[PDB]
RNA sequence: UGCUAAGUGGAAAAGGAUGUGCAGUC
RNA sequence: CAGGCUGAUCUUCCCCAAGAGUCCAUAUCGACGGGAUGGUUUGGCACCUCGAUGUCGGCUCGUCGCAUCCUGGGGCUGGAGCAGGUCCCAAGGGUUGGGCUGUUCGCCCAUUAAAGCGGCACGCGAGCUGGGUUUAGAACGUCGUGAGACAGUUCGGUCUCU
């Protein structure tokens, strides 16, 4: 169970060893420094905290700067954890270890987490995949509307988890599996097959797949 | 049914002495 | 096996015991097995 | 008129139960008398004079009967088909704190004061407890001979 | 289905249910009978259903008395109609009370006698006992 | 001083059955 | 109209087996008779509402029960195998599109692993439609001396609310 932070760099297409087209989403996982290693004695779990992306020193908050000063590391844009199973896996990390995208090895499977695109208050049709009412044959002002939302005098209420209308996207999501076509060691980019969540240039956590 | 049976078995509460004002 | 509120024996061999709070009859014949008597 | 507490009159002090072999219910009811402050010579219902209770070995409680299979202890979330049920033997293995607690909370008055009573109770799975600074007296549970 | 020949009043009140039977409470005729331990309206259907259950199981031998006769109308109205007059006489019904002997059986064997009556118990509404003349 | 292992107590029938406690009878 | 009680009638199980199954009541059917469950049909009753509880079917959206249509696990078989029958367990998911009719139901068509049964005011009109029913127009058959009448047909017929 290895992992890496990176960014979504946008999509392209690349041709196979057997001449098929695979569509590939290009991510660039840059050099990530492990800042802090969460340990089972003090915390009650095992995890690794990874730092990513260049930031100016003056932008950094003094609370945030002192944490990087404890690590012995130049401060970074984003930081996040890889939760990992058992105690044994944190044995092979040291604070200030600068890991790169070379580890993943061609033909692996991943999870590739990342926050989704916000769609911005879509109701009913777009959000849940409801069917609207008919466009003709009488239909007065109901063409995209939800219809009924409940029974009658019993129960005399709407149930929790009824499907209505509200702000859609910016969900954390996951792709699952999603084959790594090619690790490029120089440049520091991974060609992963298929779509990966989020906008172009959003933060993305690639780790090896739990289902595989 | 269930509601019909249960009302008439409240007759036997000890406070009621084997009769309860049905209706 | 045959369920039903009744059991009754058929063979003289058929035993009528009860297992885990439930009445059953067992006979050499696979057919004469019954439950919830 | 009669005596009512005009604060501070609360002596308070602490107790520490060990369950071990003693059955649920008579532990929980005897705990709930201490938690209201009803053993006290001075008892007014509106105030709480309830002494602290530390229950220990709350996994060991001998439940008796065949309740460790067949008593279910239900929750409902809010949503339709949200009715969960969790056997006492299953519940005691996961959360041994819950079984003694959820008994004792059911015997308290169920009101605005009755929720302030729940702070005084603590309940632990193992033999240890971290309130050994305050020097609690071991309360063995007693019938008065009539 | 046996019925009275010429009943005087074709519409009667309900037969008076509660009370112990004064007679005939004991076996008068044959070796084995069955005595009702409960109040019921034994229809002429249920007598004839119980009568053949003996006669099939007994086969050829023995003899069967019936102390019961139905005699009494018991009214029913149509299922369609609203709740006018009194309806038509539908059933024919003997009033049976606890104590009273219903059926009787003369068959020389012990086991064939008892289990033949046991067929007749299950086809009556009453919860009944097998009795003996001794 | 006894009974009940079924949470029976804390719903129900015609029936079915080596569950068990007492008082009878070859 | 809907709720309430009732459960004759309906509905799902059950007691006793006369039997039919070559023989063999209980693989599978089970007459005659008896005992209950369910409230889902037709009813009985008149308890809430007539200073209004607004209306069948369809669409939209569902939610729960299991008496399981499919998938999953079992016993028995008059179970060789394949494919069944029957009974027990099980509610996680899935249960198609058209033809005719206002229809519900139903008959059919081509498929499907399967085309389940019910409750929720026979779910849902301050969510929609208005084909059906049930105002005023009008003709047809019928009954009426006549005005007119008919859960007899026929064509037309305002759906309010920040
Ligand atoms: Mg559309
Ligand atoms: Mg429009
Ligand atoms: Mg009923
Ligand atoms: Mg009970
Ligand atoms: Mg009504
Ligand atoms: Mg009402
Ligand atoms: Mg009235
Ligand atoms: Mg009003
Ligand atoms: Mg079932
Ligand atoms: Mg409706
Ligand atoms: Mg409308
Ligand atoms: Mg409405
Ligand atoms: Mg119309
Ligand atoms: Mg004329
Ligand atoms: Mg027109």
């Amino acid at each position: 169970r290895k992992g890496i932070l990176g960014t979504k760099l946008g999509m392209t297409q690349v041709f196979d060893e057997n001449n098929k087209v695979v569509p590939v989403t290009v991510v660039k996982a840059g050099p990530n420094v492990v800042t802090r290693i969460r340990t089972t004695e003090r915390d009650g779990y095992s995890a690794v905290q990874l730092a990513y992306g260049e930031i100016s020193p003056r932008k950094v908050i003094k609370p945030v700067a002192g944490q990087f000063a404890a690590a012995g590391v130049n401060p970074r844009r984003h930081v996040a954890e890889l939760r990992l199973d058992d105690e044994a896996a944190v044995a092979e990390y040291e604070v200030g270890q600068e890991l790169t995208a070379e580890i993943f090895s061609d033909g692996a499977y991943v999870d590739v987490t990342g926050t989704s695109k916000g769609k911005g208050f879509a109701g009913t049709m777009k959000r849940h995949g409801f069917r609207g009412q008919g466009a003709a044959h009488g239909a007065q002002a109901v063409h995209r509307r939800p219809g009924s939302i409940g029974g009658c005098a019993t129960p005399g209420r709407v149930f929790k988890g009824t499907r209505m209308s509200g702000r859609m996207g910016n969900d954390r999501v996951t792709t699952q599996n999603l084959k790594v076509h090619k690790v490029d060691a120089e440049n520091g980019v991974l060609l992963i097959k298929g779509a990966i969540p989020g906008r172009n240039g959003g933060l993305v956590v690639v780790r090896s797949a739990i289902k595989r | 049914a269930k509601r019909g049976r249960k009302k008439r078995d409240r007759k036997h509460s000890k406070a009621n002495h084997g009769k309860r004002p049905n209706a | 096996m045959k369920v039903n509120p009744s059991v009754k024996p058929i063979c003289d061999k058929c035993r009528v015991i009860r297992r885990h709070g439930r009445v059953m009859v067992i006979c050499s014949d696979p057919r004469h097995k019954q439950r919830q008597g | 008129p009669t005596y009512t507490p005009k604060a501070g009159d609360t002596t308070r002090s602490w107790y520490v139960i060990d369950a071990s072999d003693v059955v649920l219910g008579r532990l929980a009811s005897a705990a709930a008398t201490l938690l209201r402050g009803k053993h006290k010579p001075t008892f007014t219902p509106n105030v709480d004079g309830g002494d602290f209770v530390i229950v220990i070995n709350a996994d060991k409680i001998a439940v008796s009967g065949d309740k460790l299979t067949k008593k279910f202890a239900y929750r409902h979330s809010g949503y339709p088909g949200g009715l969960r049920k969790r056997t006492i033997g299953e519940l005691l293995e996961k959360h041994p704190t819950r079984v003694v607690e959820n008994a004792i909370i059911g015997m308290l008055p169920h009101n605005k004061l009755g929720r302030q009573i729940q702070k005084k109770l603590k309940v632990y799975a193992g033999p240890d407890h971290p309130h050994a600074a305050q020097q609690p007296i071991p309360f063995e549970i007693k019938q008065v001979a009539q | 289905m046996l019925i009275p020949r010429k009943v005087k009043h074709r519409k009667q009140h309900h037969p008076e249910q509660r009370g112990i039977a004064s007679g005939g409470t004991s076996v008068s005729f044959g070796d084995y009978g069955i005595q009702a331990l409960e109040h019921a309206y034994i229809t002429n259907r249920q007598i004839e259903s119980a009568r053949i259950a003996i006669n099939r199981h007994i086969k050829r031998g023995g003899k069967v008395w019936i102390n019961i006769f139905p005699d009494r109308p018991l009214t029913k109205k149509p299922a369609e109609t609203r709740m006018s007059g009194k309806g038509s006489p539908e059933w024919w019904v003997a009033n049976v009370k606890p104590g009273r002997v219903l059926f009787e059986l003369s068959y020389p064997d012990e086991k064939t006698a008892r289990d033949a009556l046991t067929r007749a118990i299950h086809k009556l509404p009453i919860k009944a006992r097998i009795v003996t003349r001794e």
